[PDB]
């Protein structure tokens, strides 16, 4: 571990201030190679910071990078939806002769609005059943902060089968939106009648349910 | 100044894996780049440095079964690892950091799946998502199901709409196949949605009827 | 130098 970022998770309301600090077991190239990246799920890395405090182009003002040594600070005032991210310091290493790059384990940063969700069904397309396995996709549409789902089948809890999967935090509304697939033998989907799913956000829940009969 | 990655996505436990960054609008001489990846829900993790004067640098845990090289005539650098695992899964970038200089180039990335227990490369099934029969604006998508290796690509009407378009991350199911899922909000147009896995140059386009009716 | 490994 050369370099040491902290804290791992942090989180602030729209407005809010964000700092996220970087420890590195030795000086860096020139006292100055230390750049700052934000990342949002299944995008490249974008670089926020180079040279300690340089800002790079298309990076808010609300960002700051400071510090020299060992101790490196990145702030981010007025903290917006759009810098919901997954954000990793990066330190340039070396000699005359050996050269070689860290990353910070990284720092997620949750922006907090509330919203509940709202949820949608889908019954498997007619030409699913045919392939022998069907899968029945549920979609919770914009909310924060996390929910969870559980899947009925008949009244039954359903306890595997299940793929979910979030979208990151909207960089508009913080929002999220989940995925929620239930994967079944196309006997036993023939075999069942209602199909339920339920996304429960604290103590609310709500539900949305079809029956194979009907679609 | 970009670059993009290319190489096999799909590779075996005890195989290797070679990928190549090709750099546009300039020489990949100009200066030195880092193979870095990305395990599923990780960390980025630096591979090595190829210096601009031509010295391949290697992390310690890469540095037996890696080697990264330079051909200036094709404006190419590579990266080559053996011995593979399925803990080298990942995704893959070639990149110009600039820790601390103005120039920082990072290409898309791809994305290397490390499998022999998952089959053989697959197109995905795709299969229209529509509220049940049971009934203007309504919420259609379409579900990418069973492919192999990443990615896929999305788009509806060749990404001319854009509403409430959400596409989700793929899943590596218990199968080792992929899947994921893609929904858009429309309001009168025959919504279709294209999807592509350039892995097998497969390239599929369904209409997506506003119910799961027969009737469409 | 603007990075190590110059030589």
């Amino acid at each position: 571990q050369v370099l040491t970022q902290t804290p791992s998770f942090t989180s602030a309301a729209v407005g809010g201030t964000v700092t996220i600090n970087c420890q590195s077991s030795q000086s860096v190239w020139r006292n100055k190679n230390l750049a700052w990246y934000q990342q949002k799920p299944g995008q490249p890395p974008k670089r926020l910071i180079y040279a300690i405090a340089t800002l790079d182009s298309g990076v808010p003002s609300r960002f700051s990078g400071s510090g020299s040594g060992t101790q490196f600070t990145l702030t981010i005032s007025d903290v917006q939806c759009d810098d919901a991210a997954t954000y990793y310091c990066v330190g340039h290493y070396g000699s005359e002769n050996d050269a070689y790059y860290a990353f910070g384990g990284g720092t997620e940063v949750v922006v907090k609005d509330p919203v509940a969700p709202t949820v949608l069904i889908f019954p498997p397309a007619a030409d699913q059943v045919a392939t022998g396995t069907v899968t029945i996709v549920c979609v919770a549409n914009k909310y924060f902060p996390d929910v969870t789902v559980t899947w009925e089948v008949d009244g039954t809890t359903q306890t595997t089968g299940i793929e979910n999967s979030k979208t990151p935090q909207n960089s508009a509304d913080c929002t999220y939106n989940l995925s929620s697939t239930l994967t079944l033998t196309s006997t036993q989907y023939n075999s069942h009648k209602e199909y339920t799913c339920k996304v429960t956000q604290g103590t609310t829940s709500v539900v949305q349910s079809f029956n194979r009969g009907d679609c | 100044q970009s670059v993009k990655e290319s190489g096999r996505g799909l590779v075996q436990p005890g195989g290797s894996l070679t990928l190549t960054c090709t750099a546009s609008g300039f020489s990949i001489d100009s200066y030195g780049f880092s193979w870095v990846r990305q395990a599923p829900g990780k960390g980025l993790e630096h591979i090595g440095y190829l210096t601009a004067g031509g010295r391949a640098f290697y992390a310690s845990w890469a540095k037996s079964r890696s080697t990264i090289t330079r051909n200036t005539n094709e404006n190419t650098v590579t990266l080559k690892m053996t011995s593979l695992t399925a803990a080298d899964t990942a995704t893959y970038f070639c990149a110009k950091l600039g820790s601390g200089n103005p120039v920082a180039i990072w290409g898309p990335g791809t994305l290397v799946t490390v499998s022999s227990s998952s089959g053989q490369p697959k197109a995905p099934s795709v299969f229209p998502l529509a509220p049940c029969c049971g009934d203007s604006t309504v919420t259609l998508g379409c579900l990418v199901k069973g492919y192999l290796p990443e990615p896929v690509t999305v788009t509806w009407n060749s990404g001319t709409l854009t509403n409430g378009v959400r596409t989700f991350p793929s899943v590596r199911q218990s199968s080792g196949l992929y899947s994921l899922s893609s929904v858009v909000s429309v309001t009168s147009q025959p919504v279709t949605c294209n999807v592509a896995h350039p892995a097998t140059n497969t390239k599929v386009d369904k209409t997506v009827a506003p119910s799961t009716c027969s009737h469409h | 130098a603007g990075x190590a490994g110059a030589g």
